[PDB]
């Protein structure tokens, strides 16, 4: 025996499933066995993100991540509306049947995703008090004792909304090579612990890629014109990391004396090492970003002299960036949190897919919505996430933390006026065949030899 | 069978994706996972030779422009891309040709201008004035069309040529 609802004409959730309206991949969601829809009409996608026969977590949390492109907030809520407010069909038994096994679980399903979209995608609703408005009325009305429970589990949580680390066991010793506690004054790239660098710049980083959120990439929003508006963590985060490129570059071209300039050339890679002992990948790629620019990448006097393991160092970290970042996405996979990512990957798979993919498939004539598109869009989404949930077990130091926040290589230069300063310096302290090599004087009157990265005292 | 390593430079909001997608995809499927190999490799026969393309593009990463240096060091050739409905875009082409003669320290890299239409807004670089700059640097103008896949291959295939010129 089938259900019998009311006719499409009273309400619009009824009309049938048809080649027409809703398309399916040939395989089934994984773990629940529910079929994975491909395309369909609005219509269809909100009957499934609230379907009678079952809950769908998946299809809900991929469908919140990325309605947007396709039906407008308050459109989605005035559908979710309409899509609980089910008439019962013309003239007991089978009413009983259609009250407790079609009302009451779909009924139940609206509930369910209001609670998702008021929890994890609040934002709609900062943006647009008028949404709240309507969801806040909408919530008041509702009336069932099997409904209670989930309609105040909802509005706690768009009060909680409304409102304005400490660590598992104890984390290293803080590290101190030349410059000592309390004088930010001293400190530079060789006057700080390279450990102590690295750890720091690792925590500013995490905090960094922790801090991006969905909303800042779904659309491609990082590329438009508003990016400034809409992509604004994502944005600090790419600032520091090239700002960390460029510092380390002019550590590296400004340094004239070739003795001193190995050394710094050395302590950089030190800091790499470092990095890569604590799984920061964007700290890496700042390293080798550097080490491959126009400027720094013709100092073969200089590469010359660096100690041969630290020359096999970066060779290695290099190589993770070779034949698109081949080593780098299978060492990723097999690592474990916490760690920092790099971005840019997941920026370049996010935008390719939307730009590669059509926003509707026709079927006899028919415009459906491609799901599919957004499902690997969120897909991407997801795997950023799950690097974003571990902290690192360090403790920040706060001076050293604010010099690398505070830190200003380019200082009131524009980028092209500043690298090319520091091309032209690349060329001064190393000139090309054929010029002879010249000399430079000293301009560290501290010691040069690194402290090494092994911690200095024990447990 | 020989390998040409190929980079697509340019700036945001330029379909250079669409550009390399196109290439890439059947002539006839709109379909691509850009997360397998497959997506960035492809054979393709030129003036009869049989070759192979494997294509760099970074779309999306131009915030970090730090990194351009690194991405340019891996290419033998390039497609330097620009919107005919973004006069900024195509006013940026000349640094970006500086940037490459300097990380491959060469005066003659291979290397073709491409202008690409979309959708609008219409156009505001008129075809001559790429000619123009094309030729005062000594390099191919190819203009394509996004969405009907129009100009495409003739891009790709003259950078292939541009570099079996030079390596000759
Ligand atoms: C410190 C001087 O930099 C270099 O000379 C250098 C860097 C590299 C990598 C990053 C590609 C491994 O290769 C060289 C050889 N010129």
């Amino acid at each position: 025996e089938q259900m019998r609802l009311p006719s499409a004409d009273v309400y619009r959730f009824a009309e049938p499933d048809s080649e027409e309206n809703i398309i399916f991949e040939e395989n089934m969601q994984p773990k629940a066995g529910i079929p994975i829809i491909k395309a369909g009409t609005v219509i269809k996608l909100i009957e499934r993100l609230t379907y009678h026969m079952y809950a769908d977590p998946n299809f809900v949390r991929t469908f919140l991540t990325t309605y947007r492109s396709f039906c407008k907030p308050q459109e989605l809520l005035s559908l979710i509306i309409e899509r609980f407010e089910i008439p019962e069909p013309e003239p007991s038994a089978e009413l009983k049947r259609f009250r407790k096994e079609y009302i009451q679980p779909v009924q139940l399903r609206v509930l369910n995703v209001c609670r998702h979209w008021v929890e994890h995608h609040f934002y709609d609703f900062e943006r647009d008090a008028y949404l709240l408005q309507r969801m806040e009325e909408f919530i008041g009305t509702v009336r069932g004792k099997a409904m209670k429970k989930w309609v105040e589990s909802i509005t706690k949580i768009i009060q909680r909304k409304k409102i304005a680390i400490t660590f598992q066991s104890s984390p290293p010793t803080v590290e101190w090579h030349i410059s000592r506690p309390g004088h930010i004054e001293t400190f530079d790239l060789l006057t700080l612990h390279p450990i102590e660098i690295a750890r720091q710049l690792t925590l500013l980083e995490s905090d960094l890629y922790r801090a991006v959120q969905p909303s800042e990439l779904v659309g491609s929003v990082w590329t438009k014109e508003d990016k400034e508006i809409n992509s604004p963590n994502l944005l600090k985060m790419i600032r520091h990391t090239t700002n960390l490129t460029l510092w380390f570059e002019k550590c590296i071209v400004e340094t004239e004396n070739l003795e001193e300039r190995v050394a710094v050339v050395s302590r950089i890679i030190e800091i790499l090492q470092v990095f890569q002992e604590l799984n920061n990948f964007n700290g890496v790629l700042e390293v080798v970003s550097a080490m491959n620019s126009s400027p720094v990448y013709r100092l073969d006097h200089t590469f010359e002299q660096i100690p041969s393991r630290q020359k096999k160092i970066l060779e290695e970290a290099h190589e993770l960036s070779e034949d698109h970042y081949k080593k780098y996405l299978a060492k990723l996979r097999s690592i474990n949190p916490p760690c920092v990512p790099f971005f840019g990957i997941y920026l370049t798979n996010i935008l390719k897919t939307e730009e590669g993919n059509p926003e509707v498939l026709k079927r006899h004539g028919k415009e459906l919505i491609n799901f599919s598109k957004r499902r690997k869009v969120a897909e991407i989404t997801g795997e950023i996430q799950q690097y974003q949930n571990q902290p690192y077990c360090l403790r920040v130091e706060s001076d050293i933390k604010r010099f690398f926040e505070n830190l200003n290589p380019m200082g009131n230069s524009m980028e092209k006026e500043f690298t090319d300063y520091l091309f032209n310096k690349s060329l001064e302290i190393e000139p090309r065949n054929p010029k002879p090599l010249p000399r430079f004087p000293k301009k560290y009157s501290y010691p040069l030899k690194s402290p090494g990265v092994r911690p200095s005292n024990p447990r | 069978m020989t390998e040409y390593k190929l980079v697509v430079v340019g700036a945001c909001g330029v379909g250079k994706s669409a550009l390399t997608i196109q290439l890439i995809q059947n002539h006839f499927v709109d379909e691509y996972d850009p997360t397998i190999e497959d997506s960035y490799r492809k054979q393709v026969v030129i003036d009869g030779e049989t070759c192979l393309l494997d294509i760099l593009d970074t779309a999306g990463q131009e915030e970090y422009s730090a990194m351009r240096d690194q991405y340019m060091r891996t290419g033998e050739g390039f497609l330097c891309v620009f919107a005919i409905n973004n006069t900024k875009s195509f006013e940026d082409i000349h640094h970006y040709r500086e940037q490459i003669k300097r990380v491959k320290d060469s005066e003659d890299v291979p290397m073709v201008l491409v202008g690409n239409k979309s959708d609008l807004p219409s156009r505001t670089v008129e075809s001559r004035q790429a000619q123009d700059l094309a030729r005062s640097y000594g390099i191919p103008f190819i203009e394509t069309s996004a969405k009907t896949r129009q100009g495409v291959d003739d891009a790709f295939y003259t950078l292939v040529r541009e570099i079996r010129k030079h390596k000759e």
